[PDB]
């Protein structure tokens, strides 16, 4: 696979930014910080028993962030491969 | 062998303006002068800007 | 939660004051001396005033934040 060097450079920069930002988001989501609450796919029933459930959904979103950061890692490697290929 | 000679003259005319620019400050000086080129050794806005 | 309006003001006031007052005495001689000392002083002034205004905005708060019952329920566990 091949593409123009400028597009490949855009790819690498985009991938790096994605990795960093989503690492930050996953870190804070796994910390369960309140700041990100509204992004949690919480359900009304959960606010009865205790906060452990919302912790686990926080972690679900955190894992999901880490996964997307992984896809960005693969994309970054891919785009770097193309950049050096050109 | 005949020499060159340089003469001063007490001048009522307005001189040009200069600000001893450097790489870092060049953009800022350009920006502050864009609305108008400063006058003779008047306060330069660049350093504080 | 020990967020006094005593220690933060001293720490940050002395921080920016050092930057804006003592640093100019340590900057070496040079052509860029003027812009450098100006940078130090103006940075100290501006940043210190910015942070000061921001914190005094919270000193003696007049009205409280309004929060969804969801977040109130969650924070009751989460925060001090």
């Amino acid at each position: 696979l091949c593409c123009g060097p400028k597009l490949a450079a855009c790819g690498i920069v985009l991938s790096a930014w994605g990795v960093i930002m989503l690492i930050m988001l996953g870190i804070f989501f796994n910390v369960h910080s309140a700041v990100l609450i509204e992004d949690v796919p919480f359900t009304e029933k959960d606010f009865e028993n205790g906060p452990q459930n919302i912790y686990n959904l926080y972690e679900q979103v955190s894992y999901n962030c880490f996964i997307a950061a992984g896809l960005y890692l693969l994309l970054g490697g891919f785009s770097f491969c193309q950049v050096r290929l050109n | 062998t005949v020499p060159s000679i340089l003469n001063r003259m007490q001048t009522n005319q307005t001189p040009p303006t200069y600000n001893k620019t450097n790489k870092f400050t060049h953009g800022f000086q350009n920006i502050v002068d864009a609305y108008g080129i400063g006058t003779y050794r008047e306060i330069n806005p660049a350093p504080y800007t | 939660t020990a967020h006094s309006f005593a220690l933060p003001v001293i720490i940050f006031t002395t921080f920016w004051g050092l930057i804006g007052i003592a640093g100019p005495w340590f900057v070496p001689k040079g052509p860029n001396r003027g812009v450098i000392i100006t940078m130090l002083v103006a940075t100290a002034v501006c940043c210190y005033l910015f942070w000061l205004i921001a914190i005094l905005a919270q000193l003696n708060p007049l009205f409280g934040p309004q929060l969804k019952n969801e977040t109130i329920w969650y924070v009751r566990f989460l925060w001090e």
